[PDB]
């Protein structure tokens, strides 16, 4: 989620993020 | 002795060589046109390759050359591909595996090379190791796992022996090994079951030869029944004609063994032929094993929880009472050390307890293959107490398994020792590696010139000190203080008559008839004694440990003694202010004055261990009424010497003994004792940095060394 | 002094030896590697390097 | 001495090689020897008969002179005396 | 197709029944597609003849000792276990061996009837001391294989009756290695090599005769599918 | 590879420490490196600590100091403000862990809550003293090491190899993405930028392989090319790919054409393949790798590789060069594919030694021998006053040429001062594996290819199915690294589906499972996440309930264990073996671009001796130690031809080729060069050596 | 000693896939005879692939064609599967040609005289208004895989682009052997061998052909004497 056409990868994590991961090239 | 060259390799290595060769039969007109051939790879140069490639050594290297086997000579066969393929029993001489390795080829030319290649280095004439005759070329990981299991007996396996009567016979009994083969590809014979077979061509092992046949003469062809089971005849068979049958299970120490056996009473033929057959028939049974891992293997032990918890009862308890007040800092952390270490071994204790003996972790671990059982308890089990940057425990544990996965926390903190260890390892390799220079720089005059120098001095060695009970338990380490040396005086009981006479090898069967007759010391000869003016001779130094007979008269033994002493860095760690691995060795062989230097005695006398303004003063009355030895400035630090107790006031002491605890220098033991108490003192320091993470060496390359370091005299009057 | 400059501390071992007009016998096994002869020790030694091989008297006259 | 037969490099076999000789470093000088001599009359063929005879023992197809003068060795057809 | 080189045969004689075959130049991979189907053809398919099951007298609810001679129960058995021996008629038929005073009885101490010859007759079995009496009944019947000892199937008729392990095979033993040949101007051929080991009954080249027949035949169920099926053919001698 | 080039804090350089002089404090892992650099991912070699990698959170100050986000907690409930910390207010407060079970609204639901303080100590603190939390578990961490999936079961050596072992994978052809992964596959492969990205949405007009242009929502159009078939920096290539149709509405932000190592928009980085975990006759013995002939036959593990070659046509002081097919006396086989202005034609195979570019230089007057000139005079030719200097391809290198680059001078290109012309020629080739070539997996196990067995020897399932590569058992528990073991069970679980029976309710391991986790079909991609995954009980579960294949046969029972066939006896291995899908991929350590040889080539200039390196012909190197192994040995004269004929003794090297290709005995030696050159330099300061005779 | 003689019998599961069960063998004899059966038919069917191709406005394989979606290479990893029975020995050649909007399948291909293709649903390319298709295929007989012979080796043109060809019409074969093991130690075998191959030939055909060079090879040991 949150990119807009990303293919369906179900997650085995069970807590919620508070925060998006950053640009990672700032 | 083969080794498999890549084509285009070759064809680059033996060019002179095949376009002499083209021309020679009328492929190529001239050395012009056939070098023409060999830089467009025509469709003749193969067939010519072959031909000039055949029955001619290359040297192969691996990089870092650590002792004198990583250099080794094959015979090379062409193979298509890009990659070298080594032996898989060589790899340990090499210090290589496949994961990346790469080794470089070198070719001999000239008629004197190639003999010396195909003479003094090949791959087939260096079994044994030249630091301590122990073998190189033995099966390793795979191999051992193939014959571990073969050679296991399971009780109840398909098809056993059983002892029936009443109603019908024994049916275990197999008239021949043929017939037990045919058994077990039916599916009625287990080949780790107990049988009884009748075997012909195996040996008897010598209480059954003694009893069944007569004066001598097994004689091949003659029958006896043998209580085994099939795997282990199947074994035997590998085994030389005369080799009696064996009957054990092949623990990696009972194949060295073996091993060792063969390379002492066979030709070197035989041992490289017979560690070719084990090396086939283990990594078939290797195959059909079923060693493999999965997650249902790594058990875990049914009481974990409920130690963890008694253990974190008495953690709770230390640091309530240290937030009470009444224990400092640093006695909490030694508390709380003290406790996880004790939980620690009980967690290890209830696994290894857990696991079944036929687990693919304890197998492969409990047969000597690879690995100890520390991995196999932080794996499964707990990883325990870890360190910090500094090298201190930290005192909180690391309560899960690899197979539970660590937390971020016990994560975080387990990289800190992780990351140290890589680093210790990078400057533990250059330490070595000068060292070892220095060594080679020391010792490269010491080389055989001689036969007998025909001297009668000597060095006492231990051999079995005797219990008080009455019996001769015999000397931990004698079979690198000892063995292959030359006897100097011959060995009488009570003035009796000689059981071994001057001049002997002093080998199993001596050694054996020393203590039969009850002999603890024996005067054997060594190179710190050698009369002769230049080098060494023959009979002093002994028996060459790769070949296992007398050294010959131009060899190199500093060098040998210095790549010896050397290879075995980088294993070579000071603990888990006194120094205790690789920067001890680096200091008993510079002669320096050591770290924690505690004082010696100077003259038998009684004692004055006064305690001054905190910390000690020792000051020795001597018995000649001569004037009294003080040793004035010593901290507290380092404790007082305990022998049988502490050294208390008023106590009697010998002429070298060491009052405090911590390094004796070896100027004073020289000094006060003498050139003979300083070999001593520095062959047995160097051997226990080495013993103590299992490492063998021969005394005997330790003090080609320490007489290096005793060649001169100090003038002290013109 | 050759294999003594080549160990460590060169410039210190050739300004004494140039001091003490010091001379090389070139005995060792380290001098013998750096000028390019053969090192005196193995096969180098003049008990092996003088091996004199010929066919023997039956061998000869037989072939 | 009961094993199968040396293949290749390994024959003629080390230890009974080692018998005729007093170590291996005067065996790698007497094989050398010998095959520089048994190279030098193949060379010196084309010419009259010289000072440099053999092989003694009958060599194979495309043979090197080492394995020739290590079968002479074996075979005992050679002698030698060291310095 | 058309295969790139024909594959030959040849035989290399060790002892009088033993001997070591090479089969060279395989395509890559027929050395262990022939290898397996070879060694289990011999081993299982030869048929031959063997001893059953045997009845001594004076040994009915002991099987320990024999009244009489030196060796016991079960090396008596491992005698008559090795004895080769060959039978025409299919039937299960019976010979006996008596020997009466001291001496040694060998496999020419036992009359057989016509049709089943014993073809060791120097073989031992067992010796008399202090004049005693030994009379074994022997079963011999015709198989193929190695069959275990299969039981008293009339328990209640048959009470002294002592069922032995039968090798039909007559070839004892049988191993295999294959190798490489010419990987360079043929690309990484095969070379297999058998070596066989019989009994007397039968020479090794006879078993790998017998072998190649049945495998033929066996082999000729699948090819009588599609006769006109192009696979690859091997060209003439 | 290039993302975490950016990112990388590298503690050398003009104005920071050496690497000889730098202590081992300084190369360590400190409790204030927590949110600010990995602790697992630094180099492996002498560089161990002085690099390093920006963890993925992590911010820099204005003033230079590296920050760290954190979750303001007030009265012991955990609110969503995000505060920056840098290590010295992180020393003065006290932080609780990210995966500290939360009631709901905020509030802690232990009474004592675990932290970290002010010294790097842990304690468990009552659940009023906290005052932040961490956003994420996984914050320590960097992008390389969030991909490897089941971290916390890896030992941190292995754990450090496999995360530096990721960025060596070279682009395959095909480029398949993981069955099991963690989620950073998605934002490293967007965020690195070899992903083409829609700007702004709109919808696809028009696609061909070389071009897509979306049509905006206001009329206007934009066109992206593609990078088809380019050379990258380290010679791989650096493929783009569409994957829109013709029709297609796009979204801002949609990935809208792939990368060299991407697979529909997440990063790829190696294939997945069926493995069992046996040993096998020896081919696998320590790191060895088995691999099937199906990777060679149906292109799994293959690549393409490109090579640049340049030259240029200069000034000279006899004249100018010039670029040209009319080259001194050479056949005219060896003109063949060259066009007429002397380069070689798109399209054309080339062998180690073909002409590429054909360049010939003035070369003067000089003296010709008199046989040369004998010869002349027989065969009628004449001097030709240039000299042939050629650009060739060099030793082991072939290819197909796709591309030439011509500048020139006279076409106002900006060429430096005396070259007149510049010609770059590519060569690209398309490598299959072979042994001696390097695999990898994301948990610190390489080992080159020893075999490469043919399809039917190798160990089969009962179905039929052919393992595609066999891993040695002896080589897993002495390392730590079991994450390689519980993927290869979750990747089979995700190639043959699954379905967990909630008829009589969910089952109890099933409680924390998220919802439709259960149910997969055959091929799903799941992702565990690093320090927050499936646990053992939920891997447990799922190899108990799982899809039959096409029959009802449950091939690999409730251990993970299968029953194989033996591919060459036919008979069935005694015990079950544990097989499933692991992830490899394959590294730039090929076996092409490390084999070399020399029999006689360059040689240096002062002292004699070899060049060393694969780009010359260059020698091998026969240190200190290799002589001390032969002087043990007793090679006297071993040692004496390696260090005279065969380096230095420059009348000696041409003598012992001259005997060997007429056949005769090797000469004597004579004196190195190097002790000459020893001899002039001692005398030249001023000291007076002198050889002596007896 | 049983006289019964082994027989073999077939059961069809699908139209390219059935079941050959072979009763009574010797015990122990099922898993050997059944893998010397799949090492057969895995390895030694002869079939056809396609050799090389052509396209009209490409040199080398690595470059794109105007107006279609596939560069060069993805083309050939699609020509890759397709599957092509042909009957000619010497190598024969088949033309595809497209014009303008639209998908290239293999149905497209049009095969000479002698030759057919098994797959006309494949997807090879696909096209746009601006694209136009133009390739030509040889196909040749053999067996095995044999990777791409170059073109230096031929003496062939620039245009030319050799392609890996395997040639092997067998899909998955497997076995499984049923042992008796009575009492009574009249015990057997039942070996059920299953053979999937890819719509080239039946299963009959592949394993008729199996057998036929298993009986060729396996004569020469029988006719020693
Ligand atoms: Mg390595
Ligand atoms: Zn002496």
């Amino acid at each position: 989620n949150s990119v807009p056409g990303a293919p369906n990868r179900v997650s085995f994590a069970k807590l919620r993020e508070p925060l998006e991961v950053p640009g990672l090239l700032d | 002795h083969q080794c498999g060259l890549p084509k285009l390799m070759a064809l680059e290595l033996f060019k002179p060589f095949v376009m002499k060769r083209l021309v020679d039969l009328n492929h190529a007109q001239n050395i012009k046109s056939a070098k023409r051939m060999v830089e467009r790879q025509r469709p003749q140069v193969w067939d010519v390759l072959e031909e000039v490639i055949a029955e001619h050594p290359v040297l192969l290297n691996r990089a870092p050359t650590l002792h004198r086997l990583g250099i080794q000579a094959f015979e090379p066969m062409l193979v298509e591909g890009k990659a070298i393929q080594l032996h898989p029993l060589v790899c340990e001489a090499f210090n290589a595996d496949f994961d990346g390795d790469q080794m470089a080829v070198h070719l001999p030319l000239s008629a004197e090379a190639q003999a010396e290649a195909r003479i003094l280095m090949l791959s087939s004439n260096n079994i044994l190791s030249p630091a301590s005759g122990r073998p190189l070329a033995m099966p390793r990981l795979d191999m051992v796992t193939g014959l571990y299991y073969l050679t296991t007996e399971v009780p109840g396996d398909t098809g056993e022996y059983q002892p029936a009567s009443g109603d019908h016979p024994e049916t275990g009994v197999y008239s021949s090994p043929a017939e037990a083969i045919m058994a077990a590809d039916r599916g009625v014979l287990s080949v780790r079951a107990k049988i009884k077979v009748r075997l012909t061509q195996l040996r008897p092992p010598v209480e059954i030869e003694a009893e069944l046949f007569g004066h001598s003469g097994w004689q091949p062809g003659d029958a006896w029944m043998a209580e085994t089971t099939l795997g282990r005849v199947m074994f035997n068979e590998l085994l030389p004609l005369g080799y009696p049958f064996v009957n054990k299970q092949m623990h990696k120490k009972v194949q060295a063994a073996i091993i060792n056996d063969l390379a002492e009473r066979y030709p070197m033929i035989v041992v490289a032929q017979t560690v070719d057959k084990l090396k086939d028939a283990g990594f078939y049974w290797a195959t059909r094993s079923g060693v493999t891992v999965s997650m249902a293997d790594v058990l875990v032990p049914p009481r974990k929880k409920e130690i963890l918890d008694h253990y974190e009862e008495r953690a709770d308890k230390v640091e309530k009472q240290f937030q009470r007040g009444a224990l400092n800092h640093d006695e909490r952390n030694e508390a709380l050390v003290e406790i996880w270490k004790e939980a620690t071994d009980e967690v290890g204790q209830a696994l290894r307890e857990h696991y079944p003996d036929d687990n693919p972790i304890i197998t492969i671990v409990d047969s000597g293959a690879t690995g100890n059982f520390t991995q196999t308890r932080t794996l499964a089990g707990m990883k325990g107490l870890v360190t910090n940057p500094k090298g201190e425990f930290i005192p909180r544990p690391v309560k899960s398994s690899f197979r539970e996965g660590l937390t971020v926390l016990e994560y975080f903190i387990n990289t800190h020792g992780a990351r140290k260890g890589l680093a210790d390892t990078a400057l533990r390799t250059a330490d070595s590696g000068y060292l070892t220079r220095r060594l080679v720089d020391v010792s490269q005059d010491v080389i055989v010139r001689e036969h007998d120098c025909q001297t009668e001095r000597g060095i006492v060695v231990e051999l079995a000190e005797r219990a008080p009970d009455g019996t001769l338990i015999r000397d931990p380490y004698i079979e690198t203080s000892a063995y292959a040396r030359t006897l100097g005086t011959d060995a009488v009981d009570e003035a009796g008559n000689v059981i071994v006479e001057r001049g002997q090898d002093l080998g199993d069967p001596e050694i054996d008839a020393l203590l039969a007759a009850g002999i603890t010391q024996v005067k054997v000869r060594s190179v710190l004694t050698c009369a002769t003016s230049t080098g060494v001779c023959a009979t002093c130094y002994g028996r060459s440990m790769a070949t296992g007979k007398l050294v010959d008269i131009g060899e190199a033994v500093g060098i040998v003694a210095a790549q010896s002493i050397g290879e075995p860095g980088t294993q070579l760690t000071m603990r888990t202010d006194i120094t205790g691995g690789l920067p001890r060795v680096q200091e008993l062989f510079e002669a320096r004055v050591p770290r924690g230097k505690a004082p010696i005695a100077d003259v038998t006398g009684r004692v004055r261990l006064e305690d001054g303004e905190r910390f000690y003063k020792i000051t020795i009355v001597p018995d000649d009424g001569g004037e009294e030895v003080v040793y004035d400035k010593i901290s507290k630090r380092q404790r007082l010497r305990v022998f049988k107790r502490v050294l208390s006031d008023g106590d009697h002491v010998e002429v070298g003994q060491q009052l405090m605890e911590g390094s004796a220098d070896p100027h004073e033991v020289l000094r006060v004792q003498g050139p003979r108490e300083v070999q001593i003192h520095l062959v047995r320091e160097v051997q226990e940095v080495y013993r103590a993470q299992g490492v063998s060496i021969h005394d005997k390359h330790i003090e080609v060394i320490v007489r290096q370091m005793l060649r001169r005299v100090t003038i002290i009057d013109s | 002094w050759l294999s003594a400059a080549s160990f460590q501390e060169t410039t210190r071992v050739l300004t004494d030896a140039a001091i003490n007009c010091r001379s090389d016998k070139l005995n060792g096994l380290k001098e013998n590697v750096i000028i390019g002869k053969l090192i005196p020790a193995g096969t180098g030694i003049n008990r092996y390097r003088n091996i004199a091989v010929q066919p023997t008297e039956e061998a000869r006259a037989a072939a | 001495g009961g094993y199968d037969t040396p293949l290749g490099i390994t024959n003629p076999p080390i230890d009974e090689l080692l018998d005729r000789v007093s170590s291996k470093y005067a065996l790698v000088i007497y094989a050398a020897k010998r095959a520089r001599q048994i190279n030098d009359y193949y060379n010196q063929l084309g010419e009259g008969i010289l000072e440099y005879v053999g092989p003694l023992v009958e060599p194979g197809l495309q043979e090197k002179p080492l394995s020739i003068a290590l079968r002479e060795i074996h075979a005992d057809l050679l002698e030698h005396t060291e310095g | 197709m058309l295969i790139s080189q024909r594959p030959t045969l040849s035989e290399d004689v060790l002892t009088d029944n033993r001997s070591q075959f090479v089969i060279e130049p395989l395509e890559p991979g027929f050395g262990y597609t022939l290898g397996n189907s070879l060694r289990r053809t011999l081993l299982s398919s030869i048929p031959g003849a063997a001893v059953t099951s045997i009845r001594i007298d004076g040994v009915l609810h002991e099987f320990t000792t024999v009244p009489g001679v030196k060796e016991d129960v079960t090396e008596i058995i491992l005698n008559l276990k090795s004895l080769v021996v060959s039978s025409e008629e299919d039937e299960p038929v019976t010979m006996y061996l008596r020997k009466q005073g001291p001496g040694e009885v060998t496999a020419g101490d036992i009359v057989p009837p016509a049709g089943v010859t014993v073809h060791n007759p120097g073989m031992h079995i067992a010796t008399l001391n202090d004049k005693g009496k030994l009379e074994v009944e022997l079963v011999v019947e015709r198989g193929r294989g190695y069959v275990p000892a299969v039981q008293n199937r009339a328990s209640g008729a048959e009470i002294g009756r002592i069922p032995v392990d039968s090798i039909y095979s007559p070839v004892l033993k049988v191993t295999y290695k294959v190798d490489a040949t010419r990987v360079e101007q043929r690309t990484d051929f095969d070379k297999l090599i058998l070596d066989v080991e019989t009994k007397n009954s039968i020479s090794p080249r006879d078993a790998l005769a017998s072998a190649g027949k049945t495998l033929v035949e066996l082999f000729g169920l699948a090819r009588e599918l599609n006769v006109e099926a192009e696979g690859i053919e091997i060209g003439p001698s | 590879s290039g993302l975490t080039h950016k990112r990388r804090l590298s503690a050398l350089g003009p104005g920071g420490l050496s690497r000889e002089r730098a202590g081992l404090e300084v190369r360590d892992v400190h409790p204030s490196h927590y949110g600010r650099m990995c602790p697992i991912e630094t180099p492996e070699g002498p560089n161990i600590g002085l690099i390093g990698s920006l963890s993925v959170y992590a911010r820099v100050n204005p003033f230079g100091f590296i920050e760290t986000p954190y979750r303001k907690v007030v009265d012991g409930v955990v609110s969503d403000e995000i505060v920056y910390l840098t290590a010295d207010e992180e020393d003065r407060h006290v932080v609780a862990q990210a995966n500290s079970p939360i009631d709901a609204d905020g509030r802690f639901v232990e009474p004592r809550v675990l932290v970290r303080r002010k010294a790097g100590e842990v304690e468990y603190v009552p659940s009023s003293e906290v005052d932040y939390m961490d956003v994420s578990p996984r914050q320590m961490v960097s992008v390389a090491t969030a991909m490897i999936p089941f971290l916390e079961h890896d030992d941190a050596n292995r754990a450090l190899m496999g995360a530096n072992m990721q960025r060596q994978a070279v682009p395959l052809v095909r480029s398949e993405a993981p069955l099991v992964g963690t989620g950073m596959e998605l934002r490293a492969a967007i965020d690195a930028g070899d992903v083409v990205v829609a700007e702004e949405s709109g919808v696809i007009e028009e696609v061909s392989a070389d071009y897509i242009t979306v049509m905006h929502d206001n009329g206007t159009r934009r066109t992206y090319r593609m990078r088809k078939f380019a050379r990258s920096n380290h010679g791989t290539c650096a493929n783009q790919c569409p994957i829109v149709d013709a029709g297609d509405r796009v979204e801002a932000g949609q990935v809208i054409a792939d990368g060299p190592c991407t697979d529909d928009g997440e990063m790829a980085l190696g294939k997945n393949l069926l493995v069992a975990i046996m040993p096998w006759e020896g081919h696998n013995y320590e790191d060895a790798i088995i691999l099937s002939n199906r990777l060679v036959e149906e292109d799994v593990l293959t690549s393409i590789h490109i090579e640049e070659h340049e030259i240029d046509a200069r000034d000279t002081k006899l004249g100018a060069e010039e670029i040209t097919r009319d080259i001194p006396n050479i056949s005219d086989e060896v003109l063949a594919d060259l066009d007429e202005r002397g380069i070689v034609r798109i399209g054309a195979e080339v062998r180690d030694g073909d002409i590429l570019v054909g360049k010939v230089t003035p070369k003067g007057e000089t003296e010709l021998t008199p046989e040369e000139r004998l010869l002349r005079a027989i065969f009628g030719e004449k001097a030709r006053e240039v000299r042939d200097t050629s650009l060739k391809v060099p030793h082991g290198e072939s290819g197909k040429v796709i591309g030439i680059r011509v500048f020139s001078r006279e076409d106002e290109d900006e060429l430096p001062a005396g070259v007149n012309e510049l010609v770059r020629v590519y060569v690209a080739q398309k490598r299959k594996i072979s042994d001696g070539d390097k695999l990898a997996g994301r948990h610190g196990n390489k080992g080159v290819i020893g075999k490469i067995l043919p399809v039917e020897d190798m160990p089969f399932l009962a179905d039929g199915t052919p393992v595609d590569i066999i891993l040695n058992t002896h080589g897993v528990p002495r390392r730590m690294n079991i994450g390689q073991i519980l993927e290869t069970h979750l990747g089979w679980c995700a190639h043959s589906g699954w379905k967990v029976d909630a008829a009589k309710g969910v089952p109890d391991w099933a409680a924390r499972l998220p919802d439709e986790l259960l149910e997969a079909q055959p091929n799903a991609i799941v992702s565990t996440p690093v320090f927050d995954g499936a646990q053992e009980a939920e891997l447990q579960g799922l190899l108990s309930c799982t899809l039959p294949n096409r029959d009802g046969d449950v091939l690999v029972d409730a251990d993970g264990k299968a029953m194989l066939f033996d591919g060459r006896s036919g008979e069935p291995f005694p015990y079950p073996v544990t097989v499933g899908y692991m992830y490899i991929m394959k590294l730039h350590h090929l076996v092409d671009d490390k084999i070399h040889a020399r029999s006689t080539g360059p040689y240096s200039m002062i002292t004699q001796q070899p060049l060393g390196g694969k780009a010359q012909f260059g020698g091998q190197r026969f240190g200190e130690m290799e002589c001390w192994a032969m002087q043990a040995y007793g090679a006297a004269y071993t040692l004496q031809e390696l260090l005279t004929i065969k380096s230095d003794d420059t009348v000696g090297r041409v003598k012992v080729y001259e005997a060997i290709v007429k056949g005769e005995n090797i000469p004597e030696p004579g004196i190195p060069e190097s002790f000459k050159v020893l001899l002039k330099e001692l005398q030249s300061l001023c000291l007076n050596v002198e050889v002596l005779s007896s």
